[PDB]
């Protein structure tokens, strides 16, 4: 209605190709470099405080 | 975490250096005790000094 711009269209194979393109990006690494840290932090604290 | 573990090495040749300070302590104790063994001959001065 009014100016020719529609809600929505259905998937074109040229947007095909974007929508496989999209993801989402990822943590994996970051993820498993902060338990690392942290586990090493509780190993070191585990004999770091005065007895 | 390096400025941690290098603290660590810090409090142990601390350690190290208490370890080795005992060990002098003990050798002077053992020299206080050699003291009381030479204080045990009196060497009087004769009593006609003067």
């Amino acid at each position: 209605n009014d100016n020719p711009i529609p809600k929505s269209v259905p998937l074109h194979p040229k947007s095909g190709k974007y929508f496989h393109n999209l993801h989402a990006r990822d943590l994996s690494n970051i993820y498993q470099q902060c338990y690392k840290q942290i586990d090493e932090t509780i190993n070191q604290l585990v004999d770091s405080t005065s007895p | 975490r390096d400025e941690v573990i290098k603290k660590k090495n810090q409090n142990e040749y601390y350690r190290g250096r208490t370890k080795k300070l005992q060990a002098t302590i003990i050798s002077t104790k053992e020299d206080f005790l050699r003291s009381q063994e030479i204080l045990a001959q009196t060497h009087l001065p004769e009593k006609s000094v003067f």
